[PDB]
């Protein structure tokens, strides 16, 4: 009953750059745990404030965004009708060379970690394009970007098979040998079974959990 | 009479407080209501399958179908949980399991769910393939579709779709999931059985659009309607996939069929770096024991486009194949004794077939490691079947262990032209031909029928002919 005023109260006092920034973020992490599934009733009310943090942030190293990215991972399956407007801000953080390296590191981590409880089959063309142009631009992000990409190839079935020529050009040019990605491509090029390919990721997650 | 005789069966559901007997014991008052619901439900189903009852219950004026649908919108939990079970049986839809999450309930309605009749004791592949593969008739009328088309149109005319929307967004957590599945099933049933005219007002849901993503309505109701569409969205993917094979015997049959229909319609460099780095990560050399190797990295080495023990003549790869050969040897009791319900049973069985195909690729080199493997399988058959001077009581061990997953190893070898030739040298066709006349063993004859590949000519169809004419009557029925 009192959540309506708590969200409204946080609207006025959450200024973009002031001392009271982290305590607002820390309150979000404690709030989402309390509701634990019904937080989607109040999540969109604070999205507009949260959106303008990945481009308007003067903190050194974008620490505020990093402390905010770690809070998005706790949402899990709460956001289902709001991912289309919250994910493009996330994909905008690691495709910018001028961004600090620690900020770009967390942007890749928060995608594969969020994959464990959400479906990104629809959000394929939105985030794959920055990944393929990051493996060649940054020689230091190759190790961590493959983990995000490999964790996304697992959800996709044989629809990724057409993307092999698009990705293999980077691999042959820069000699990228990822063990997990090597396993996934083999099962797609050459058949493994029939009930495993083109499988709904949410069904698989429920099966493993039980 | 007009509207009081036939409509008596609808009283238990339409009346929230129904007393059939004026004088009855109060001890089983709670159980009396449940008995009335079960008996009345069968009456409603029975009168909806006869033309004399469909018309009388669906009269244009005041009719009993509108009362049955109208009482569904009332927020009563006891009636709603009963009427939904009636609707499933009227359209003959499989009931989901009781839960509060859509994913668990969705998995309980897939057409490819396992059934007891698919076991080896029952119809092995014949029963399973009937419910998975589609009927080979595209123009024969299906009279049962006509019956469902008329029944479905009658409920839509009276407003079944509008009633379901109210139930989904205004009921309990475990009731909305049942209604969501029912609504999804009807939409799938209606887009391929109803004509064009009935589909103009079908996929619209005018009442659902009223409760949409708007701030005017209560926020809790707003997301329930939005979440219902999201939950119903995943139902489309399940029907898109369709039924899928559950057993590797049927799975290999479909794979070879599409493979031979695509070869008539006329990837990596794999340097030494790729193998040695991956070979050391397989753990099959340093830790000479099973349950320790990483089985994910083993299949990749085998079914990789260029490495076939011939292009890359490496001593280390010779160790790799011989080390893995010892595991799958029937004589070496390391694989044949695994339980049928082993956690990695599916992955281990695939790799075994994935390994015998790898050896056949190196015909000149891998035959040395392949000749010994097939020979020990033949020696294993002479023990379980009992043709050789040995006890034939090993039937119990065959059923409960993974020792039955050896016909897949020999079935996948007959597919290739150079595999059937190898069988002649090992003389496994003669062993299969001899065991056709076995009265005591029936499960062994079922496995060999659904294992060989009959695409080409040769002795593959010769053994099949003997089974279907010279065998037990029960065995020939399955053939």
């Amino acid at each position: 009953p009192y959540m309506d005023e708590i969200v409204t109260l946080m609207r006025e006092f959450w200024v973009m750059n002031t001392s009271i920034q982290s305590t607002i973020i820390l309150l979000i992490e404690q709030i989402v745990v309390a509701l634990g599934g019904e937080f989607k009733l109040y999540l969109p009310q604070l999205i507009p404030h949260m959106l303008r943090v990945f481009m308007h942030d003067n903190s050194p190293g974008r620490i505020v965004s990093i402390k905010l990215l770690a809070a998005i991972q706790l949402f899990g399956a709460n956001l289902d009708d709001y991912l289309h407007l919250l994910l493009p801000p996330i994909v905008k953080l690691f495709d910018a060379p001028e961004a600090p390296l620690p900020s770009r590191k967390a942007a890749l981590e928060t995608v594969d970690r969020l994959t464990e409880s959400l479906d990104f089959t629809d959000y394929a063309s939105r985030i794959i394009h920055p990944i393929v142009r990051t493996l060649d631009q940054s020689p230091e992000l190759r190790s961590t970007a493959m983990d995000t990409l490999s964790s996304l190839v697992f959800q996709l079935g044989k629809k990724y098979q057409i993307f092999i020529p698009m990705v293999n050009k980077v691999l042959v040019r820069h000699r990228i040998n990822h063990q997990r990605y090597d396993v996934l491509i083999c099962r797609i090029v050459k058949g493994y079974t029939l009930a495993d390919e083109e499988e709904d990721p949410l069904i698989y997650q429920h099966r493993m959990l039980r | 009479r007009a509207d009081v005789e036939l409509e008596r069966i609808l009283a238990p559901y339409t009346d929230f407080h129904y007393r059939h007997s004026p004088d009855t014991a109060e001890g089983q008052l709670k159980e009396d209501r449940e008995a009335r619901f079960l008996a009345s439900k069968m009456g409603i189903i029975a009168t909806f399958r006869s033309w004399a009852g469909i018309i009388n219950l669906c009269k244009p004026g005041n009719s009993g179908i509108q009362s049955l649908i109208g009482v569904l919108c009332i927020p009563n939990m006891e009636i709603r949980r009963g009427l939904l079970e009636v609707l499933y049986d009227i359209f003959r839809l499989p009931l989901p399991v009781v839960t509060e999450e859509f994913i668990e309930a969705l998995l309980s309605v897939d057409p490819g769910r396992f059934q007891d009749s698919w076991r080896l004791s029952d119809g092995f592949v014949a029963a399973e393939a009937k419910t998975i593969l589609p009927h080979r008739a595209r123009s024969r009328p299906d009279l049962m579709d006509n019956y469902l088309a008329l029944i479905l149109s009658a409920f839509i005319r009276n407003g079944l779709l509008e009633g379901l929307v109210e139930v989904i967004t205004n009921s309990d957590d475990h009731i909305s999931v049942r209604a969501t599945i029912l609504l999804g099933e009807l939409l799938h049933m209606a887009n391929t059985i109803l004509p064009h005219s009935h589909s103009h007002h079908l996929h619209c849901l005018p009442t659902l659009m009223n409760m949409a993503a708007s701030f005017d309505i209560p926020k809790e109701k707003r997301l329930r309607a939005s979440a219902a569409l999201n939950c119903l969205k995943r139902f489309h993917e399940m029907k898109k996939r369709g039924p899928k094979p559950y057993s590797l015997h049927l799975d290999h049959i479909i794979q070879k069929a599409i493979a031979t229909h695509q070869k008539r319609d006329q990837i990596l460099k794999d340097t030494e770096e790729a193998l040695l780095i991956n070979l050391r990560d397989s753990q099959v050399l340093q830790h000479k024991e099973n349950l320790e190797w990483n089985w994910n990295l083993i299949g990749t080495i085998l079914k990789w486009p260029n490495v076939n023990l011939r292009n890359y003549k490496d001593e280390q790869l010779h160790r790799f194949v011989r080390r893995l050969l010892y595991f799958y040897k029937p004589s070496s009791k390391l694989y044949a004794n695994l339980d049928l319900d082993f956690a990695k049973a599916k992955q281990l069985t695939v790799v075994g077939c994935q390994f015998t195909e790898f050896l056949l690729e190196s015909e000149e080199d891998g035959q040395g490691y392949l000749e010994d493997l097939v020979k020990d399988i033949v020696q294993w058959l002479n023990a379980s079947s009992g043709m050789k001077p040995e006890r034939s009581l090993q039937n119990n061990g065959l059923l409960t262990t993974l020792s039955q997953h050896y016909f897949l190893f020999i079935g996948t070898l007959s597919c290739h032209p150079h595999g059937v030739k190898m069988l002649e040298k090992c003389s496994v066709f003669q062993c299969l031909l001899n065991l056709c006349s076995l009265k005591n063993q029936d499960h062994l004859l079922k496995l060999t029928v659904s294992s060989l590949d009959y695409s080409r000519d040769g002795l593959a169809r010769v053994i099949l002919s003997k089974i279907l004419t010279a065998a037990t009557d029960a065995c020939r029925l399955y053939a």
